[PDB]
């Protein structure tokens, strides 16, 4: 009674609404349920912070059962309206049943197995599921609004499953490639780069302080900056030997900061691995040598510690983001001025019959691309260097603290790409079909476009979003 | 991800690759070849200049740019 | 069936890659044997109504 | 000069531009759209007046009857908008048609009628479009979204190589008409010239030029230039021709003019044209390649030595000069330019003549059946130049000539062959390089519906649908007594309009989050629907912003995801034209002078002009500054001289949609950013209060007051009576119409639900006795405030990492903002409870419920209902309903039960309605449905009492307020000539409709304003009796439904984590700390910051419009902070004129003055009472805030310079290293809230066919475990987890029931059995023929 055709049996089998497609395999689960993630930076690796009230939902027989078997409870009927009441002891229960008993957490596009991940559950009051932050990069998950999907393990076996296989602290290197899938992201690794990075001249130079705690205790204290360069004694252990864990003290030169995280470094590690500025791959090598030599455990507690204190110093960093962080050179006028001259003439030439048409575009096409190399290359020299003074007091250069560039060159986010867009030009624009826009974009974003370049520029943003747009349509095929 | 993230990523590429593809098709360092490869006729001074390493002068150049214009 | 799927409109270039190619080759011969032979009787017909 | 409430807040404006044409109303596409279509066009071409002339007059089998169309008109509706919201219909007007039927006899098929009939028959109601531009349908508010779909026309498209493997682009044109075949060239890989006439084969194009009855001389003469040789073999010479590789060297007068080899150049063209060369001479060998032009034949026997297209060969030269031929005639048929394609067409063309030509139509259009000369000649004149079978529309030979470059945008509707002729040339002209393809996402090609058209075209459908009954009908019998009102039934005319307006893609549901949301959603162009392009066929196509949407369609504002392209908004002065293509404004500029009238241009014709930018600095005459002006010709911009400019834009918001003109520097965002900054702008739920934005652009009081949300005042005038829900003006007398009462009502609307469950609740700006202007605000809609959109709320906004708490995207919000309620939203929703009559008996709306326990019962009045006033929580019962039901008899041990207790079994179900889980609000309202059957409750009565008493007060009291305003007009009136001023007053109010006064036309005034009084009275009377009828008359609820009780429950959402705040620039978030107020950062003055951000979100992702606006917020607030410490230290208005007035003054030479001066010295204290939150700010989309007067503006307060205050840490108090950014963002709560979303389930209801747990929330869900979870766990060993979300927790009915045993017994084991879903797969195998089955185990 329509224009479509009936359905039948070989229908009712076949096609994704078939029972083969999407009822023999995707099937909708009971003892689940999803909500919106959140960040929840203290829990450790192995746990997530599940709401009172999906938790009190999920458990909810292992709770009837728990009501029903202390007394609280007569019989099933009354242990209900307990729960239905949410009475004083339901939450007692709730405690002792969620104790060991880890939830799978799940993200939509499971492309790999580590789109699953038992965790235990943390009851936390709220309504948003709270997930780890070294957890992300595993998910694909931002706190941005996505959602996760939790589901209860019923049995003795799939809680031993979800324990001794697929809990968070076991999958911590990418199925793909043996490389530890726990590194840290963008709050941790500008914590961790700007404590592990030295200035010329900061408050206590080349004191010699007794160790590692002396340094904390100096720097909390405020008599010392986290990057002033002293000589601090440590002591390191070095498992050379039939895995015998030798130690050796020795005298060496690092900052404050160098040296108050070494506090947190497990044994086996040598000392090189924290005096450097620890950017982003740099965190990512230390925690794969703390693998290679010490294992799973110390891992874990090392990446734990290191989320802890990247936080806790990225926020004493207080490092914000200004207008006048974005330092267009003033060389940038200069250079456009001699690349325009370059176009006047090419197109002169061309007037002139010397070139042809196609000829003279790909000419002035190459002109702006090297006229926004040099403009690219001025700004981020410019940008990755600053002066200051000095034991002797004398002007020396040292890297700039510069946070646009301290986020772009610690790893933690960005890159001089982006950076160029910024104060640098922005350069020629693409259409759809992949043609080059010949008329640049010689602004950038710390000054502004005007009404024609921010038409030029959105059609490839309009191109790359309707790309990004469908490749998440076919995301698994 | 944030959607637009990615979106940047394809742009860049888009971009990048239609740039460089524009580069490569100047050829800038080559050969004095000094006469037209169609029609031997003498490539001007000012042609060798501009494009150091022409081989087809600018009428047979502007020629051949209809034709793959168009294709083939 | 055969199978080279006709469309309205060209198929993208990835899109030739990406497509599955199903399924020799039985079904080809079958396929290949029965288009050889429609071209010859003229008056076949398939509605009941018609016949 | 400034309006009365715009001097109560007046935001300061950057932005030098000077704005030439104001913004338009932005609502014109909708309500032009349908006032065209239901309205009396008297030379009908528009709307229903187009549609009936189009299917009338109807004339009978053989002529015997002709039923004629008179006129028409629209019935006023039943219920206005408000009533049919509560009732719960379509808000229509019964479109009643007065037709006409006239019969004839024998002699007389002109002549005289028998006799006439006249009748005004009723077809159908056409749903009436609100004064927003909104329908109501069922109930609900839809908007018709409008579509853009190719026109008619000549498209000129080419494969672009992706099919042939060579890459050689194939170049086709196409003909569409508007109904019609479609004509279609098409280039072959060999380059010949086919014709495919509906898609069918294939045939060669120039068969269609001989079935248009040419030959191959004339054919040859039309596409190709006649190379002339003559005699010895001498050649006419036409220089430009050897352009060049030339093969014969060249050569005239004997001595030289070129040498052979060397490749033809310009010198040498120079020089054969400097020269004056006509004549040359080529070898017997070099004809030999060419092609003859033309018949020729030998007079001896006048036989044909050569035909026309034929290749000419050194033996027919030899034979052709022999016979004392002279002249020859070659195609010219170069290899780059004039490409040889007619002569190959010609080759491969099988036919010659007209005859043989259609004869191949034919066999290619009705294949096989034998053809005739006639019946061929008939098919092919009948394909394009029938009058009854071919129509290029209006827009379709519009286009059509524009696009071949003619001059005559008005012609003919069907083909010709000039029409064919010019397609084929410019086919040629493509391929032969002078000429470029049609784009397709062109905005030339593509038109816009909306409304008005879409709704005529179904009800020409419908109007198809009477004219076949109508003819049917006057075949038989045609007898008298027969009228029109038995012939047309006005179901099936009605039916199509019904489903279009409900049933239909572009029919959805107003977005009404918040003011801003429904101005996009009604300004919205979308290529989908039915007519336009689909979702699965669409590209890679028309997804791609276009040069042409400059002004016409916002590049920025589209939805990302699944359709990013195939909805784009309509800009900001984007109009569309007479035949429907979209157009926008540019000021006109003669010579030099940018002159001030504008005209409106399309993308067809804004190509070929030369259009300046906006952005472009002028004189004071209108001359330009710059010398070269950066202006886009076609398709480019390039700077051309201040000469050639011929247009100019009209503004610089131009370009943008309304939505994203809202973004404070959009030009410092990427324009993806903008995208989502825009498209999350739509989705801010309105706050509890209002918040106007501190750095807003000055398109907030735009959006506002164009939209429907905030009432405006009609005419000037004094507020008489303000109230929470009414406000009465009293106007001016200068506007009073004088048969007028002189006070006009505006009814505010309460707190109301909208689509998405908000509240829409509008609050009174203005005050007793204070003066009013027509256009100013009366009351503010919901989110908007004094005027102004305003979307969310301005937070002290610090940009930090703070301790992992904002560390993707995460927002760490202060306790503070949650005390002071800035983000906590109104929510309204309304849960019906439907007693029908089920096959047992009835079901009850009673109290005396089934075993639920006296408490739950205690908010229910005696009816069964709750009262308007209760705040229930999640499972209170709302409305108690009892169901009939069998005895089912209750096992043993419930027999036991109840035999041991004796609680007899009840019989009768508890199927009552309880309030949704999670929610607890204040029950607002409840209404109740009676059908007509059914009597009525206590409750029922009592609502219908309250209506009564409401009602009857309404208008008693409208009436009275309208007595007493125009009782002080008569007053006025009798102020002189037949005066009593001090006696008027002594006799009473209603001994003075019979006052009396000297005979003049004033004593007329008196008597005509009583008498008019006195329409007042007897109308009102009629109100008052219509409404009891309506307000008790019964429901026509559904089949068997005999009541609905709807309770609306108000709940108030507080912020909490897992909220997703979000900025104005992209910048989205979610909530995951409420921070206390002493554990967050603050500055050295104690006041913490309200919310911490992350500033690793700025650099990747490049909107540094969000830093700009933060530096804004802190100058705008500190300016705002400084006039509240003089306002509160009483400073003297000399101290505040002063420094207010130096505040509204800073930036170079911005547009904006103001004078405070010209200011009465109350007036500057309200002022200065609004601007003590802070200054609001205004900065136009591509003109506003340079950052050098941010930065005079930050030393304005005594704020720094940089922007960057020392911040110092909450717990600890110790200072953070190296300052941080604080100024005040906009945030803005998006409708995406955590408890909409928070789901969960242990194990709940289960699907029927498939026993699965249910899907969804409302169905209290599970969660669907999929394919690539399945493969997940796969991955892992878990093989127990696998089997048992498999079978246990989803499917296997029986172990589902024993894991919960099992569970409540405390052993956790599953014994799985076997899922129902591998059982239902087995027994629908083993219902077609196989025989499936498990063997031993
Ligand atoms: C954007 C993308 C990263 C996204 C994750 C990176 C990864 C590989 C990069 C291309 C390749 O190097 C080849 C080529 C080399 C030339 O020298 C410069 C251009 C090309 C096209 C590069 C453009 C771009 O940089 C690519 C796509
Ligand atoms: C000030 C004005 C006199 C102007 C000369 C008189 C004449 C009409 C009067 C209103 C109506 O009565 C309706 C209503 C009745 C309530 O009881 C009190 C409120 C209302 C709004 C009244 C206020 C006031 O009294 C009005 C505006
Ligand atoms: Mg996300
Ligand atoms: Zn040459």
């Amino acid at each position: 009674s329509n224009k479509r055709p009936l359905k039948s049996l070989a229908d009712m089998i076949k096609g994704k609404q078939g029972r083969f497609r999407q009822n023999l395999l995707g099937k909708r689960v009971d003892y689940s349920g999803r909500s919106v993630i959140t960040v929840g930076p203290y829990l450790r690796l192995h746990q997530c912070g599940l709401p009172k009230k999906m938790a009190l939902e999920l458990f909810k027989p292992f709770i009837y059962g728990k009501l029903e078997l202390r007394g609280l409870a007569t019989t099933i009927k009354a242990a209900k309206k307990m729960v239905e009441r949410e009475e004083a002891v339901v939450w007692d229960i709730l405690d002792e049943v969620i104790r060991e008993h880890p939830v799978l957490l799940n993200r939509a596009p499971t492309l790999h197995r580590l789109g699953i991940q038992a965790f235990e559950p943390v009851l936390i009051e709220g309504k948003a599921i709270q997930l780890h932050p070294l957890v992300c990069a595993a998910y694909n998950a931002d706190f941005d609004g996505d959602q996760m999907a939790v589901h209860v393990p019923l049995t003795l076996e799939a809680q031993l499953e979800a324990r001794a296989l697929m809990m968070s602290t076991n999958n911590i290197l990418s199925p793909a490639n043996g490389e530890p899938i726990i590194v840290p992201s963008q709050d941790v690794v500008l914590g961790l780069y700007y404590m592990t990075r030295d200035c010329v001249n900061a408050k206590g130079e080349g004191m010699v302080l007794t160790g590692p705690k002396e340094a904390e205790r100096l720097y909390r204290s405020g008599l010392a900056s986290l990057h002033a360069r002293v000589k601090v004694r440590i002591t390191e252990y070095e498992k050379d030997a039939n895995g015998e864990l030798v130690a050796k003290t020795s005298l060496k030169d690092t900052t404050v900061g160098r040296a108050i995280l070494w506090m947190i470094v497990p044994k086996g590690l040598p000392y090189s691995i924290v005096n450097q500025a620890l950017g982003k791959k740099a965190i990512s090598k230390m925690l794969n040598t703390c693998y290679r030599i010490l294992g799973l455990k110390p891992t874990v507690i090392f990446a734990d510690q290191i989320m802890y204190t990247g936080f806790a110093y990225a926020a004493r960093s207080g490092a914000s983001v200004g207008i006048d962080d974005m330092v267009i050179p003033e060389k940038k006028h200069e250079i456009i001025s001699e690349a325009e001259a370059e176009v006047a003439e090419i197109q002169e030439q061309f007037q002139s019959g010397l070139v042809t048409a196609g000829e003279r575009y790909n000419k002035v096409i190459d002109i702006w691309a090297a006229a926004n190399d040099r403009v690219s290359k001025a700004m981020m020299d410019n940008l990755q260097t600053e002066t200051v003074i000095n034991r002797d007091g004398q002007e020396e250069k040292q890297v700039s603290f510069n946070s646009i560039y301290m986020m772009a060159d610690s790893g933690a986010r960005g890159s001089a790409a982006q950076i160029r867009q910024l104060a640098g030009m922005r350069g020629l624009m693409a259409k759809p079909d992949g043609s080059i826009i010949e008329t640049p974009i010689t602004a950038n974003f710390r000054e502004g476009l005007n009404v024609l370049q921010y038409f030029i520029s959105t059609h490839g943003a309009r191109k790359g979003l309707a790309d990004t747009a469908l490749k998440t349509a076919n995301s698994g095929y | 991800s944030d959607e637009a993230d990615e979106a940047y990523s394809v742009t860049e590429q888009l971009t990048m690759t239609g740039i460089n593809r524009i580069r490569q098709k100047i050829n800038a360092h080559g050969i004095p070849v000094y006469l037209c490869e169609a029609c031997g006729n003498p490539i001007p001074e000012a042609r060798r200049k501009i494009f150091p390493g022409v081989t087809l002068c600018v009428e047979c150049q502007a020629y051949q740019e209809r034709q793959r214009k168009h294709y083939a | 069936d055969m199978g080279i799927q006709v469309m309205e409109e060209a198929p993208d270039a990835d899109d030739l890659m990406l497509a599955e190619n199903t399924a020799d080759e039985d079904a080809a011969e079958a396929a290949a044997q029965v288009l050889s032979s429609v071209e010859s009787e003229i008056g076949r017909t398939t509605d009941p109504v018609r016949m | 000069v400034y309006s009365y409430t715009e001097k109560k807040r007046i935001r300061k404006d950057f932005g030098k531009r000077p704005q030439v044409l104001d913004v338009p109303y932005l609502l014109s596409i909708q309500l032009d759209s349908f006032q065209k279509f239901i309205e009396q066009d008297p030379e009908g071409q528009y709307g229903l007046e187009a549609a009936f002339r189009s299917v009338f007059p109807i004339q009978s089998y053989s002529g015997n009857s002709e039923l004629q169309y008179v006129s028409y008109r629209l019935g006023e509706p039943v219920f206005d908008v408000q009533e049919c919201q509560i009732r719960g219909v379509t808000y229509s007007a019964p479109l009643r048609v007065k037709l006409r039927l006239v019969i004839y006899e024998r002699e007389a098929p002109e002549g005289t009628v028998k006799d006439i009939k006249e009748q005004e028959v009723y077809m159908g109601e056409i749903p009436l479009m609100t004064d927003n531009g909104t329908f109501v349908i069922n109930g609900t508010e839809r908007v018709i979204v409008s579509q853009l779909h190719r026109s008619p026309g000549v498209f000129f498209d080419s494969d672009k190589g992706k099919t042939h493997s060579s890459g050689k682009v194939l170049y086709n044109a196409r003909i569409i008409p508007y109904r019609g075949s479609w004509l279609d060239f098409e280039f072959d890989p060999k380059d010949n010239l086919f014709v495919r006439i509906d898609r069918r084969r294939k045939l060669p194009a120039t068969i269609i030029l001989r079935a248009l009855n040419y030959t191959t001389e004339q054919i040859l003469d039309l596409f190709f230039e006649k190379v002339i040789f003559e005699i010895k073999l001498q050649m006419e010479l036409v220089p430009e021709r050897l352009r060049g590789t030339a093969s014969f060297d060249i050569e005239a007068n004997g001595k030289v003019y070129v040498e052979k080899g060397r490749r033809i150049t310009a010198r040498h063209i120079r020089q054969l044209e400097k020269d004056d060369v006509k004549l040359i001479e080529v070898p017997v060998e070099y004809i030999a390649g060419k092609v003859v032009a033309k018949d020729y034949i030998d007079e001896s026997t006048g036989e044909l030595i050569c035909a026309a297209n034929m290749e000419l060969s050194l033996d027919l030269l030899a034979k052709l000069s022999q016979s004392g031929h002279k002249r020859i005639e070659t195609l010219f048929t170069n290899d780059l330019d004039h490409g040889p394609y007619i002569s190959e067409t010609l080759r491969v063309d099988p036919t010659n003549d007209r005859l043989s030509a259609l004869v191949e139509i034919y066999r290619m259009m009705r294949p096989g059946e034998p053809p005739t000369r006639e019946a061929a000649e008939s098919l092919f004149e009948n394909l394009f130049f029938s009058e009854d079978r071919y129509d290029l529309s209006a827009v379709g030979r519009m286009k059509f000539n524009r696009s071949l470059l003619r001059e005559e945008i008005e012609g003919s509707g069907i083909l010709s062959k000039d029409d064919i002729i010019d397609v084929m040339k410019k086919l040629i002209d493509i391929r032969n390089g002078k000429g470029e393809v049609d784009d397709i996402d062109h905005l030339g090609n593509r038109r816009i519906r909306s409304v008005g058209e879409m709704a005529e075209n179904q009800f020409r459908v419908g109007l198809v649908r009477v004219e076949r009954a109508v003819k049917e009908r006057l075949s038989l019998g045609d007898l008298d007594t027969l009228m029109p009102q038995d012939m047309i039934n006005a179901k099936p005319i009605s039916a199509a309009v019904k489903e279009f307006f409900g049933s239909s893609q572009l029919s959805q549901f107003m977005d009404q989050n918040n003011p801003l949301s429904e101005i996009t959603h009604k300004r919205r162009i979308s290529a989908l629907g039915p007519g336009g392009l689909t979702r699965e066929r669409a590209g890679f196509e028309v997804r791609d912003v276009h040069p042409t949407h400059y002004g016409r369609v916002c590049p920025i504002e589209t939805p990302e995801g699944p359709n990013i392209g195939l909805i784009n908004s309509l800009s900001v002065y984007a109009q569309t034209n007479e035949y429907g293509f979209l157009e926008t404004p540019y000021r006109k500029v003669t010579d030099g002078v940018v002159t001030d009238e504008i005209h409106y241009l399309s993308a067809i014709e804004e190509g070929n002009y030369v259009i300046a930018q906006a952005n472009s600095n002028l004189d004071e005459e209108g001359h330009f500054v710059e010398d070269l002006v950066t202006c886009r010709s076609k398709g480019e911009s390039s700077l051309f001289s201040r000469d050639q400019v011929d247009y100019m834009d009209v503004s610089t918001q131009q370009v943008v949609s309304v939505g994203a003109s809202l973004i404070p520097f959009l030009e410092h965002d990427d324009a993806n950013r903008a995208l989502m900054g825009a498209n999350m702008q739509r989705q801010a739920v309105p706050t509890l209060r209002a918040d106007k934005p501190l750095v807003g652009t000055g398109m907030e009081r735009a959006v506002a007051v164009d939209s429907g949300v905030t009432a405006v005042a009609k005419r000037g005038g004094v507020v008489q009576y303000v109230d929470a829900s009414r406000i009465v003006i009293k106007v001016n007398e200068d506007e009073m119409y004088p048969g007028e009462a002189g006070i006009d009502i505006y009814n505010l609307t309460k707190y109301t639900r909208s689509n998405q469950n908000t509240c829409i609740n509008q609050m009174p700006c203005v005050s007793l006795g204070e003066p009013v202007e027509r256009g100013d605000v009366l009351a503010d809609g919901p989110s908007t405030d004094l005027g102004e959109l305003a979307l969310g709320q301005n937070m002290r906004v610090a940009f930090m990492p703070w301790n992992g708490y904002n560390f993707e995207d995460s927002i760490l919000v202060s306790e503070r903002v949650v005390q002071e309620d800035r983000f906590t939203t109104i929510h309204i929703q309304e849960l019906a409870c439907v007693s029908r009559d089920t096959k047992l008996g009835p079901e009850e709306i009673t109290a005396d419920i089934p075993n639920v326990g006296e408490a739950a019962l205690s908010k229910l009045d005696e009816s069964g209902i709750v009262y308007i006033g209760a705040e229930v929580t999640g499972g209170d019962i709302l409305v108690g309903k009892v169901t009939p039901k069998g005895e089912t008899q209750l096992t043993p041990e419930e027999k036991l039960l109840r035999a041991i207790f004796g609680e007899k079994a009840s019989d009768v179900k508890d199927s009552s309605l309880r309030v949704p889980n999670g929610v607890s609000g204040t029950v607002i309202d409840v209404q109740v449905f009676t059908r007509d059957g059914v009597e009525k409750d206590k409750r029922a009565l009592e609502i219908e009492e309250m209506q009564l008493k409401q009602a009857k007060k309404d208008l008693s009291e409208e009436l009275q307020i309208l007595e007493a305003g125009l009782f002080s007009r008569i007053r006025a009136v009798l102020v002189a000539g037949g005066v009593e001023a001090e006696k008027l007053d002594k006799l009473p109010r209603d001994r003075w409709l019979e006052l009396g006064l000297t005979d003049e036309e004033k004593q007329n005034q008196l008597e005509q304003l009583a008498e008019q009084y006195d329409e007042l009275k007897h109308e009102f009377e009629k109100k008052l009796e219509a409404k009891r009828r309506k307000i008790t008359q019964g429901d026509d609820l559904a089949p068997g439904v005999l009541k609905i009780v709807k309770v609306y429950l108000a709940v108030k959402r507080r912020i909490q984590p897992g909220d997703k705040m979000a900025g104005r620039h992209g910048n989205k978030g979610v909530i995951s700390k409420i921070n206390p107020i002493e554990d967050m950062p603050y500055d050295e003055n104690g006041t913490p910051v309200d919310i911490v951000l992350n500033p690793l979100g700025v650099p990747s992702r490049m909107n540094i419009g969000q830093i700009l606006e933060t530096h804004l917020g802190m100058a705008a607030k500190g300016i705002g902070d400084k006039i509240n410490a003089m306002l509160k230290q009483q400073q003297e208005v000399a101290k505040l004129r002063e420094f207010i007035q130096r505040a509204y003054d800073l930036g170079a030479d911005v547009r904006q003055k103001v004078d405070l001066s010209t200011f009465s010295d109350e007036e500057v204290m309200r002022l200065a009472e609004n601007l003590r939150k802070g200054m609001p700010i205004a900065t136009p989309v591509f003109d506003g805030a340079k950052e050098a007067e941010i930065k005079e503006l930050l030393k304005l307060g005594d704020l720094p310079t940089s922007g960057q205050i020392r911040l110092y840490d909450g717990r600890t108090g110790e200072q953070f290293e190296r300052p941080v950014t604080v100024g005040y963002m906009y945030m803005l709560k998006l409708n995406h809230l955590v408890d909409d979303k928070m789901h969960a389930r242990s194990t709940g209801s289960y699907s029927l066919v498939t026993q699965q747990p249910l899907g969804g929330k409302a169905q209290f869900g599970g969660q669907r475990f999929g394919e690539m979870e399945v493969w997940a766990l796969e991955a892992y060993g878990a093989a127990y987890t696998l089997q048992e979300m498999l079978t246990v927790k989803s499917d296997d009915v029986n172990g589902r029931t024993k894991m919960y045993k099992n569970i409540v017994d405390g052993n956790h084991q599953m014994e799985p059995g076997m899922p129902e879903s591998f059982n239902v797969l087995l027994k629908e195998i083993r219902s077609l023929g196989i025989n499936i089955e498990l063997e031993d185990e």
